[PDB]
């Protein structure tokens, strides 16, 4: 519930998780995407590629 | 007390049971390096490489923590090599194992 006297929104980490348009008042939350790191599972080079 | 001749010997006994908790594995998170450090940005791939491949010495070890987590729960519980089962009739000479 957004009280109609605030302007911005920031959960934590200075994350400005409230973006609103002057004409219409809507609240929103911002989070980084899923994303993933990688690792290669290789048997012996001399065995197979 | 004591002198040149004395000793104490028990006459009765009492079986006792006591727990001993022990951590074995910990829920392992898989946190990546780029997104966290830098999300989707045009300069994300250029300024990131100025330092080098330090993410190689960052995410390489995190997976090792994860794998070692299950190796801890494999050697602990999977000691016996065959899975047994108690007889259908519970008759152990008076002992109760229902708990
Ligand atoms: C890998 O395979 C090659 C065969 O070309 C062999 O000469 C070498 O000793 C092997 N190395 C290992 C570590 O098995
Ligand atoms: C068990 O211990 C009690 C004292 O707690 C003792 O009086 C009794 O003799 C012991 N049991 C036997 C079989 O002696």
């Amino acid at each position: 519930k957004f009280l109609p006297f605030q302007q911005f929104g920031r959960d934590i980490a200075d994350t400005t998780d409230a973006v609103r348009d002057p004409q219409t008042l809507e609240i929103l939350d911002i989070t980084p995407c899923s994303f993933g790191g990688v690792s290669v599972i290789t048997p012996g080079t001399n065995t197979s590629n | 007390a004591y002198s040149n001749n004395s000793i104490a010997i028990p006459t009765n006994f009492t079986i006792s049971v006591t727990t001993e908790i022990l951590p074995v594995s910990m829920t392992k998170t898989s946190v990546d390096c780029t997104m966290y450090i830098c999300g989707d940005s045009t300069e994300c791939s250029n300024l990131l490489l100025q330092y080098g491949s330090f993410c190689t010495q960052l995410n390489r070890a995190l997976t090792g923590i994860a794998v070692e987590q299950d190796k801890n729960t494999q050697e602990v519980f999977a000691q016996v090599k065959q899975i047994y089962k108690t007889p259908p009739i519970k008759d152990f000479g008076g002992f109760n194992f229902s708990q």
